[PDB]
C-alpha cells in the first residue's frame, strides 16, 4: 500500500543521525514545557483547595 | 601538517560539512535546552516556562 | 525502520529530559542554601548611626561601609574639582540619597580594607598603598584608578535599608 | 587500523565491557551484581554532595544535618538518596550473595574471596556511616556495638580505648569514624575492579550452572541494554521509596540529638545488622557472641570446600534447594528476632535458629549432597 | 516492664499517598504556635524562613517576625540589644538554657517541636493522641504530684499540664477552637515543621511516576527489540555421516 | 585471550535469525507466556511457599503468644 | 607453574615492576619519578590522619588546626611533615617535568598528555588543600584565586559563586574545598596508574636518546634498589627540611585567624604558584594573565608537536640546551618576582620575563635544531 | 548557669575581656593579638617580635 505518514517520516528525520538527534532535541524542548505544565495544572487540579496559591486571596492586594 | 591539504580533502570537507554542521546546530540548540538559556527563550512563542 | 526508530528516539527524549532534571537537581544543590539565602540582600538598619559616622553593615559576609554623611561632606565632594580626579565622579550620581553612601572594603589590588574615621581628605586613608579618600571614599591616589565598588541598593521601607 | 583494538586502554575495555564473551541464557539475578555496580557510584556522588556540608564535630554536626534537610536546594533529596540508596545497596547486595551461593558462582574461588573481603568492607562502611548522622541511635548504637570487642581477654578493651581516642564517644571518635567511613568506599571500588578482573579470566557463570562456553555471546549488543533496563527499574524502586516513603526505611530516634546523658528505650540497630545483632542475643558469654558474630560472615568460606554436589548450581536440585530455602527462612528468622525487644521465647527461637543456621551447611547440605550423589551414580 | 499504650492510626488528610498537607490547618496551627506554644520545647532549627511561601508574603513574613525579638549580639562594644524582627531571625529562644526549663519542669526537659513527629514511633498521630490522652488514674497506681497521668506517655505520667483546653485560643481567622480541631491544627502544623518540603516533594514524586511509567515500557520494548534476534532463532543439527 | 576467535570445538550446528526491523517486537507476547508463567509457578511454589508460610506462622505465633504473656499480665500476677 | 607468571593475580605486576625490561643506562633522574610516587603515597597517609583529627566549619577551623598543632598527639609532627611534604613533592615534580622536557621522553605520546593532566589536578589539589588550615593566607589566597575565575565575561563569575556555594567566602565554601581536596587525590592516583599503563609496552627511555632495544635490563634486582636509595635521600632531605626548620620552606605566615576585614601585606601563596602568579603581574588586565595562567602550562602538549630534532636527548643539541637553562633562569626569576609585591622595576622585569618565556620555548629551540640539522646536514 | 570555680589545671589561660570589642574599646578599635603564636605569626622571627618591642 501507499507509505504511511510515519513511513515517509522515516525517510525524513530518522535515517540521518544528525537530524535524528535534532528531532530528539526539539522533542525534548516540547516534551519539557508541555509535560511540565501538564503536571502543573493537573497537580493544581486534583487535591484542590489544599493549595495556598488559590488561598493567597485572604492576603493579597488588600 | 601540509598533508591536510589535497584535492579530495577539499571535496571531502565539502561532503562532511552537512553532517558536522548539523551536529553543531543540534549541539547548540540542545545546549540551550540544557542550560535553559535565557534570551532565546524570549523568542519562543510556546516554551515560556516563565509566567 | 521508522517505527522502531521512533521508539528509540522517544526513549531518548524522555531520558534526556529526565537527565536535565536530575542534573539540574545536583547543580542546584551546590548553588545555594536557604540560610545563606535568607542572609542574602537583607540588612534593614538605616540610620543605625549618627550623621557623619561611618558604619560597616555586613553583606555577602564582607563588611560594607554604609554612612549617613553630613551635607558638608557632599560639599567636600563638591570642593575638589571633578577633573582633578583620575576618575571624574561627582558623588551625587554615586548615591541615591547624597547624605548616604555605601562602600565595599575591597580594593582592586590586594583587596585590603582602608580604616574608617581616618583620612586626610576627611574620609578614608588606605595604608596598603597610601591612597587617600574623601567622604565618598572616591578614588584619588593610585595604584587603583577606579572607585571602590558601590553596589546598587534600595531603601525598600524607608528605614529598612536593603543592599542588593 | 582497528579502533577499539588500537588504544591499549580501549583494548582493555573491549576485552570487557564492550565485547567480553558472555553466556546468553542469563536472567535478572545476574543483572543484580551489575546493579551493585550501579548503586556504588550513585552513593559516591550523593555522599560527595553531602560531604559539602556535614561536619565531624561532636557539637556542630547535627546542626549541619539540619542545614541539609532544610537549607539546601533539593539536598534533602540527596540526603534521603544517600541514606535510602545505601539501603537499596544492601538490598541488591543480599540478592547478589544469594545468587552467587545459589548458582554456585562461588566456584570461582579467588573471585569469591574477594567478594567476601568486599563484604566485610561494606559492613564496616555501613556501620561507621550510620554512626555519622549524630543522634541518639548514632551515639548509643556506636557505643554499644563498639563495646563488643572488649570481650577479648586482653587486647580488645584496650582497642576500644584506642578507637575512641578518649574515654567515650566524642569529636575524636566521631571524626575518626568520619574518616574511616570516607576512606573505605574508594577501597571498595578498587576491590571491585580487582574482582571483575578475576571474573573475566575464568569466564562468567551461567543460570544452567553447566558451562556455556559453546554459547558465549557478545556483551554490547545485548546485556548492556538489559542492565540499563534493570538499573532504570531499580531507579523506580528507589525513587518511589524516597519520594513516597521518605522516612520509614530507617530508625527514627537519630532524629533526636544524641545525649550521653539521655538514654533511648530500645536502641534497635539498623535493619541490615538485625540478624547479626540477633546473634548477640544467641548465647551466654559476650566473647562467644562476638565469635559467632564474625563467624556468621566468615562461614561462607567453608562452602566451596563444603560443596560436593555435582551441580555447579542449585536449580536442578530442588532437594538441596529446599534446605536452601530453609536457610533463607532461617535468615528471615534471625532478622525478625533481631528486630524485636529482647524476650525469652525470642531467645530460644534465636538459639535454635542459630544452631540450624550453621548446621544446614555444616551438616545437611554436604551429606544430603552425598546421598543425592548416591541416587544417580554421582 | 509495663507497656506503653499503642496509639491507633487515624485517617488524616495527608496520609493519602497522593495527598498533600493543606496550608490552611498549618496556618491555624501556626496561630496555635504563636501564643500558647511558647511554653517551650523548641523550634530553633526553623526560622521564619519557610513561613514565607506557605502563607506569608515577604513584608508580611517580616511582619510576622517582628512579633517577638531575639537578642542582637554585641557590636563594636554596645553589647546585647533587640533587633525588631526580620524573617531571617529565628523563633524565640525557649530559655537562656534548657536547664532553666528543667528547673521549671521537675528536671524533665520539654522536647523540640522539629523532630517530635519524625522521631516518635506513631509520629504525628501519636502527638495528636497524647495531647488528648489525659485519662484519670485507676485505683492503686502511684503518681508524682507534678505528674498529670496520661497512658500515651511511656511512663504513663507526663509532667506536662494539658496546655490544651476547650476554646484554647481564638483564631485571627475567627474559626472555632474546639480542643479537637485546634489540636488537629497543632499536629498538622507540626507535620509541616516536621517536613517542610513535603507538599513540594509530592509534586516531584507524582511527576516522576509518569516519567517512569513512560520509560518502563519503552526501554523494555527496546530490550525485546534487541533480544528478538536471539529469541526467534532456529537451530539445526545435520551430521556429516 | 579467551575471546571468540579461538574457543570450543563446535560443528555443523547452524543458525537461523531475522533482522529485528523485519519482525514485530511482540509476537503473541501475551497468550504464549501466561501458561508458561503459571506452569513455572506450579512448578516452584511447592518448593518456595513452605519456608515463608512457616515463617509467617511462627511470626504471629511468637507475637500473639508473647503478647498474651504481655497484655494479660495483671490477671496473671493475681491480686 | 610459576607462582608469579602463571597466576593472574600478580601477572600485571610481572608485566610491571617485577620483570619489565629497562634501559641499562639510567641516571637518578628516572628514579625521581618513582620518588614522586612514594611521596604521593606519603601525602595520602599523612593527609589521612590529618583528616582523622582535622575538622572545620568557619568556627572549628584554626582552633582545630591548632588542635592538631598541640592537642593532638604528635599532631605538630604530622602537620609539619605534610606542609613540607608538598613543596618537596614538587621537588620531585618540576624536576621530573624538567628532565621530561629535556631527554625527549615525550616522544611517547599519551604518557605526556595525561602527565600534564596530573599536573593540573595536583595544582588544584594543593590550592584546594591550602585553604584547609584557614589561615589568613588561606582566606585571601582562596579569595583571589577564586576571583581569577571571573575572567569569563559570562558564566565565570557565577561559577565563582557556584563553587562558593553562595555569595561569600564561607563555611560552606571551605567545606567544598575540604571534601574536594579530600577526594581529588584518589583521582590522581587513578590517573597515575593509567599513566604507567600508557608507559608499559612503549618501553622506557635512555639519556642517550637512542633506543636501548638491544640492551634493556630487568627492573627488580637493580632499579628497585636504586628506588629505595632514592627514597632514603628524599626522606632525608624532607626530615631535615622539617624537623630542623619547619618554617623554612614552609611559609604560612598568617596564623592569624581569617577575617573579612583582616588583610595581610602580601596576598601570595608559596613559590610553586608564585612563578606562575607572577605572570598575572606582567600583563595588565587579569584576562591575558588568565589565558597565560592556563596556556603557559597547557602549552606542554604543544611541545611534542613542535619538536623538530631528528634525535632524542637534547644533550646533543647544545644551543637549545643553553636556551633551556635560560628558561630555568626565567622561571626562577618568576619565582623571585613572585615573592616581590607589584612594583614598577618589577613590572618591566615582568613583561620581560613573560616575553622571555614565549621566545625561549615557542620559537627559538626548534630553529636551533634546524640550524644543527644543517650543521649535521640532516 | 553562671558561677565561679577555681578551674582545674586543664583550663586555658584567661580571656582578658569577655568579648573582643571590649579589647576594641580598651585600645579603641584595636584588639591586641593572640600571643601564643604571634612570633610564629609574623615575618622575621623571635628576633623580629623582640625587635618590635626592642625600641
Ligand atoms: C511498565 C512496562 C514495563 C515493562 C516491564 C515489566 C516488568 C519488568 C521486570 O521487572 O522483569 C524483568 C525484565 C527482564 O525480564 P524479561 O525479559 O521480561 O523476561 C524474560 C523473557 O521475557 C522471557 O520470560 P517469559 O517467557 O516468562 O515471559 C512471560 C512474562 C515474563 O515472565 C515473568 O517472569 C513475569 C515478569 C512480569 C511481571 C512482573 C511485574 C510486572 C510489573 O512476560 C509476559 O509475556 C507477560 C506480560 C504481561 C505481564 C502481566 C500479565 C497479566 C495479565 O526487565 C529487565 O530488563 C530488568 C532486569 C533486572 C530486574 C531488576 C529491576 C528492579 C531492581
Ligand atoms: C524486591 C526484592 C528483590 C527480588 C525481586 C527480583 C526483581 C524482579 C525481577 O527479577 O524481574 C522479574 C523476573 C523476570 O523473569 P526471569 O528473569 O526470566 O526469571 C528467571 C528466573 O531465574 C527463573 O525463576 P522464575 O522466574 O521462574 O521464578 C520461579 C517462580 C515462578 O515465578 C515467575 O517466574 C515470575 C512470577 C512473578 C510475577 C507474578 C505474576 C504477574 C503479576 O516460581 C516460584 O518460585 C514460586 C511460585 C509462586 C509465585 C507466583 C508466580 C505467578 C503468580 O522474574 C524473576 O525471576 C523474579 C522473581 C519472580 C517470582 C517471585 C514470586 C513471589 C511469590
Ligand atoms: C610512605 C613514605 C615512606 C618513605 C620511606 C620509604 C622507605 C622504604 C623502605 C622499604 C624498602 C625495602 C628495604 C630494603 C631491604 C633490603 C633487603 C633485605 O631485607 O634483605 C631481604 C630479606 O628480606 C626477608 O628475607 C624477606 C622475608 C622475611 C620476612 C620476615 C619478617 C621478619 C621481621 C618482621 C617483623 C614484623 C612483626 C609483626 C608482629 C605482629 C632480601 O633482599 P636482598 O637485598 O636481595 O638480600 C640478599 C641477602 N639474602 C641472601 C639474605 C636474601
Ligand atoms: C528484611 C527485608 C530485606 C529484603 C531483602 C530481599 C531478599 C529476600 C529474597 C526472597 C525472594 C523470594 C522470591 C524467590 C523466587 C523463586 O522462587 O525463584 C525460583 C528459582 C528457581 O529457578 P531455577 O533453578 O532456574 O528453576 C527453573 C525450573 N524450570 O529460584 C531462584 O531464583 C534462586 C536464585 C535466587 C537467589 C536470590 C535469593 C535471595 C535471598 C537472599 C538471602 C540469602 C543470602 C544469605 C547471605 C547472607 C550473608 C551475610
Ligand atoms: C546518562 C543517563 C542518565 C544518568 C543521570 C541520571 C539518570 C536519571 C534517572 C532519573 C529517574 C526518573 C526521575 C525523574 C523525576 C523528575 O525529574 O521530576 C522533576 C523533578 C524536578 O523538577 P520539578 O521541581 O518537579 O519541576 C521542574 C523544575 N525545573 O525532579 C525530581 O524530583 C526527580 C528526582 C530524582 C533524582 C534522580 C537523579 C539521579 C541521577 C544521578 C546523576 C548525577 C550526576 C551529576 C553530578 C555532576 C558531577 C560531575
Ligand atoms: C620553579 C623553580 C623554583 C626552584 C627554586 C630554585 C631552583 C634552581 C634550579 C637549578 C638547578 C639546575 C642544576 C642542574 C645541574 C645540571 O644540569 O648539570 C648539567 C647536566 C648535563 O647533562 P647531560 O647533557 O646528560 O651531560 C652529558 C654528560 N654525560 O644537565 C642535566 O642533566 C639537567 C637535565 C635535567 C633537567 C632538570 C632541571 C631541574 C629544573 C627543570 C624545571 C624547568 C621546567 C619548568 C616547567 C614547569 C611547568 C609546570
Ligand atoms: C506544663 C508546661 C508545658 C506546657 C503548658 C506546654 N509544654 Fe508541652 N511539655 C512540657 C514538658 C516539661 C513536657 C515533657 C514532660 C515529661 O516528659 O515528663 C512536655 C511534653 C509535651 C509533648 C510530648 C513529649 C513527650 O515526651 O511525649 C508534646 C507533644 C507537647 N508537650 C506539646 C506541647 C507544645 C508544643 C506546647 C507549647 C510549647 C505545650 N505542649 C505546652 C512543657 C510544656
Ligand atoms: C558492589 C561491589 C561488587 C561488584 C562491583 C561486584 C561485581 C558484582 C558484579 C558486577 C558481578 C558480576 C555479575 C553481574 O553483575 O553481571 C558480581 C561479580 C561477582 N561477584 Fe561480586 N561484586 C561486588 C560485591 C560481591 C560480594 C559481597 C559477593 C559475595 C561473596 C560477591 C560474589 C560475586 C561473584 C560470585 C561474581 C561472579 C559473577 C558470576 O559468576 O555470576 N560480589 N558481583
Ligand atoms: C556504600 C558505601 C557507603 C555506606 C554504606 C555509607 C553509609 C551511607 C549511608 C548509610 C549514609 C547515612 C545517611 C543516614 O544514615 O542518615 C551515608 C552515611 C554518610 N555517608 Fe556514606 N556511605 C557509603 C559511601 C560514601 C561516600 C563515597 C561518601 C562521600 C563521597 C559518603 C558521605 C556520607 C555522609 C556525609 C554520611 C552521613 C549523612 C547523614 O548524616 O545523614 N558516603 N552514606
Ligand atoms: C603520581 C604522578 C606520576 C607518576 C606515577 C608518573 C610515572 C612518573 C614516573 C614513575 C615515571 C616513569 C619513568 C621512570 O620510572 O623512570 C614518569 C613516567 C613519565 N612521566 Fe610521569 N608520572 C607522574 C606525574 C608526571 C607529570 C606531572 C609529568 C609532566 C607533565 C610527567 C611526564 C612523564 C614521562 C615523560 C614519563 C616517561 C619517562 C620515560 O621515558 O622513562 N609525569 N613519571
Ligand atoms: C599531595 C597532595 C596534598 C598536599 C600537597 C597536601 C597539603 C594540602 C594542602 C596544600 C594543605 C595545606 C598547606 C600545607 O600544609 O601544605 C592541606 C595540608 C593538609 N592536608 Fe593535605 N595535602 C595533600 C593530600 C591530602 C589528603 C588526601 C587529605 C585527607 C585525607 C589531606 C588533609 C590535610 C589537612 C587536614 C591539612 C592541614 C593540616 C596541616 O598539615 O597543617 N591532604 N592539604
Ligand atoms: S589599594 Fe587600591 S587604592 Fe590604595
Amino acid at each position: 500500500a501507499a507509505p504511511t505518514l510515519t513511513a515517509r517520516l522515516y525517510s525524513l528525520l530518522f535515517r540521518r543521525t544528525s537530524t535524528f538527534a535534532l528531532t530528539i532535541a526539539v522533542g525534548a524542548l516540547f516534551f519539557e514545557r508541555a509535560f511540565d505544565q501538564g503536571a502543573d495544572a493537573i497537580y493544581e487540579h486534583i487535591n484542590q483547595g489544599k493549595l495556598w496559591k488559590h488561598i493567597k486571596h485572604k492576603y493579597e492586594n488588600k | 601538517l601540509s598533508r591536510f591539504l589535497g584535492p579530495r580533502y577539499r571535496e571531502l570537507a565539502r561532503n562532511w560539512i552537512p553532517t558536522a554542521s548539523m551536529w553543531g546546530a543540534v549541539g547548540a540548540v540542545g545546549l540551550v535546552w540544557a542550560t535553559d538559556w535565557r534570551l532565546i527563550l524570549d523568542w519562543v512563542p510556546y516554551i515560556n516556562g516563565k509566567f | 525502520k521508522g517505527f522502531s526508530y521512533l521508539i528509540t528516539a522517544t526513549t531518548t527524549v524522555g531520558v534526556a529530559y529526565a537527565a536535565k532534571n536530575a542534573v539540574s537537581q545536583f547543580v542546584s544543590s551546590m548553588s545555594a542554601s536557604a540560610d545563606v539565602l535568607a542572609m542574602s540582600k537583607i540588612e534593614i538598619k538605616l540610620s543605625d548611626i549618627p550623621e557623619g559616622k561611618n558604619m560597616a553593615f555586613k553583606w555577602r559576609g564582607k563588611p560594607l561601609f554604609v554612612r549617613h554623611r553630613t551635607k558638608k561632606e557632599i560639599d567636600q565632594e563638591a570642593a575638589v574639582e571633578v577633573s582633578q580626579l583620575r576618575d571624574p565622579q561627582h558623588d551625587l550620581e554615586r548615591v541615591k540619597k547624597p547624605e548616604w553612601v555605601i562602600l565595599i572594603g575591597v580594593c582592586t589590588h590586594l583587596g585590603c580594607v582602608p580604616i574608617a574615621n581616618a583620612g586626610d581628605f576627611g574620609g578614608y586613608y588606605c595604608p596598603c598603598h597610601g591612597s587617600h579618600y574623601d567622604a565618598s571614599g572616591r578614588i584619588r591616589k593610585g595604584p587603583a584608578p577606579l572607585n571602590l565598588e558601590v553596589p546598587t541598593y534600595e531603601f525598600t521601607s524607608d528605614d529598612l535599608v536593603i543592599v542588593g | 587500523t582497528n579502533i577499539r583494538k588500537s588504544h591499549p586502554l580501549m583494548k582493555i575495555i573491549n576485552n570487557a565491557f564492550i565485547d567480553l564473551p558472555a553466556p546468553s541464557n542469563i536472567s535478572s539475578w545476574w543483572n543484580f551484581g551489575s546493579l551493585l555496580g550501579i548503586c556504588l557510584i550513585l552513593q559516591i556522588l550523593t555522599g560527595l554532595f553531602l560531604a559539602m556540608h556535614y561536619t565531624s564535630d561532636t557539637t556542630t554536626a547535627f546542626s549541619s544535618v539540619t542545614h541539609i534537610c532544610r537549607d539546601v536546594n533539593y539536598g534533602w533529596v540527596i540526603r534521603y538518596l544517600h541514606a535510602n540508596g545505601a539501603s537499596m545497596f544492601f538490598i541488591c547486595l543480599f540478592i547478589h550473595v544469594g545468587r552467587g551461593l545459589y548458582y554456585g558462582s562461588y566456584m570461582f574461588l579467588e573471585t569469591w574471596n574477594i567478594g567476601v573481603v568486599l563484604l566485610f568492607t561494606v559492613m564496616a562502611t555501613a556501620f561507621m556511616g550510620y554512626v555519622l548522622p549524630w543522634g541518639q541511635m548514632s551515639f548509643w548504637g556506636a557505643t554499644v556495638i563498639t563495646n563488643l570487642l572488649s570481650a577479648i581477654p586482653y587486647i580488645g578493651t584496650d582497642l576500644v580505648e584506642w578507637i575512641w581516642g578518649g574515654f567515650s564517644v566524642d569529636k575524636a571518635t566521631l571524626t575518626r569514624f568520619f574518616a574511616f567511613h570516607f576512606i573505605l568506599p574508594f577501597i571498595i571500588t578498587a576491590l571491585a575492579a580487582v574482582h571483575l578482573l578475576f571474573l573475566h579470566e575464568t569466564g562468567s557463570n551461567n543460570p544452567t550452572g553447566i558451562s556455556s562456553d559453546m554459547d558465549k555471546i557478545p556483551f554490547h549488543p545485548y546485556y548492556t541494554i538489559k542492565d540499563i533496563l534493570g538499573a532504570l527499574f531499580m531507579m523506580l524502586i528507589l525513587l518511589i521509596l524516597v519520594l513516597f516513603s521518605p522516612d520509614l526505611l530507617g530508625d527514627p530516634d537519630n532524629y533526636t540529638p544524641a545525649n550521653p546523658l539521655n538514654t533511648p528505650p530500645h536502641i534497635k540497630p539498623e535493619w541490615y545488622f538485625l540478624f547479626a545483632y540477633a546473634i548477640l542475643r544467641s548465647i551466654p558469654n559476650k566473647l562467644g557472641g562476638v565469635l559467632a558474630l564474625v563467624a556468621s560472615i566468615l562461614i561462607l568460606i567453608l562452602m566451596p570446600m563444603l560443596h560436593t554436589s555435582k551441580q555447579r548450581s542449585m536449580m536442578f536440585r530442588p532437594l538441596s534447594q529446599c534446605l536452601f530455602w530453609m536457610l533463607v527462612a532461617d535468615l528471615i528468622t534471625l532478622t525478625w528476632i533481631g528486630g524485636q525487644p529482647v524476650e525469652h521465647p525470642f531467645i530460644i527461637i534465636g538459639q535454635l535458629a542459630s544452631i540450624l543456621y550453621f548446621l544446614i551447611i555444616l551438616v545437611l547440605m554436604p551429606i544430603t549432597s552425598i546421598i543425592e550423589n548416591n541416587l544417580l551414580k554421582w | 516492664t509495663d507497656l506503653e499504650l499503642h496509639a491507633p492510626s487515624y485517617p488524616w488528610s495527608h496520609r493519602g499517598l497522593l495527598s498533600s498537607l493543606d496550608h490552611t490547618s498549618i496556618r491555624r496551627g501556626f496561630q496555635v504556635y504563636k501564643q500558647v506554644c511558647s511554653s517551650c520545647h523548641s523550634m530553633d532549627y526553623v526560622a521564619y524562613r519557610h513561613l514565607v511561601g506557605v502563607c506569608y508574603t515577604e513584608e508580611e513574613a517580616k511582619a510576622l517576625a517582628e512579633e517577638v525579638e531575639v537578642q542582637d549580639g554585641p557590636n563594636e562594644d554596645g553589647e546585647m540589644f533587640m533587633r525588631p524582627g526580620k524573617l531571617s531571625d529565628y523563633f524565640p529562644k525557649p530559655y537562656p538554657n534548657p536547664e532553666a526549663a528543667r528547673a521549671a519542669n521537675n528536671g524533665a526537659l520539654p522536647p523540640d517541636l522539629s523532630y517530635i513527629v519524625r522521631a516518635r514511633h506513631g509520629g504525628e498521630d501519636y502527638v495528636f493522641s497524647l495531647l488528648t490522652g489525659y485519662c484519670e488514674p485507676p485505683t492503686g497506681v502511684s503518681l508524682r504530684e507534678g505528674l498529670y497521668f496520661n497512658p500515651y506517655f511511656p511512663g504513663q505520667a507526663i509532667a506536662m499540664a494539658p496546655p490544651i483546653y476547650n476554646e484554647v485560643l481564638e483564631f485571627d481567622d475567627g474559626t472555632p477552637a474546639t480542643m479537637s480541631q485546634v489540636a488537629k491544627d497543632v499536629c498538622t502544623f507540626l507535620r509541616w515543621a516536621s517536613e517542610p518540603e513535603h507538599d513540594h516533594r509530592k509534586r516531584m514524586g507524582l511527576k516522576m511516576l509518569m516519567m517512569m511509567g513512560l520509560l518502563l515500557p519503552l526501554v523494555y520494548a527496546m530490550k525485546r527489540h534487541k533480544w528478538s534476534v536471539l529469541k526467534s532463532r532456529k537451530l539445526a543439527y545435520r551430521p556429516p555421516k | 585471550g579467551r575471546e571468540f576467535g579461538h574457543l570450543t570445538r563446535m560443528r555443523h550446528v547452524i543458525t537461523y535469525s531475522l533482522s529485528p526491523f523485519e519482525q514485530r517486537a511482540f509476537p503473541h507476547y501475551f497468550t504464549k507466556g501466561i501458561p508458561n508463567v503459571l506452569r513455572r509457578t506450579r512448578a516452584c511454589i511447592l518448593r518456595v511457599a513452605p519456608p515463608f508460610v512457616v515463617f509467617y506462622l511462627v511470626y504471629t505465633w511468637g507475637t500473639q503468644e508473647f503478647e498474651k504473656s504481655k497484655r494479660k499480665n495483671p490477671a496473671a500476677y493475681e491480686n
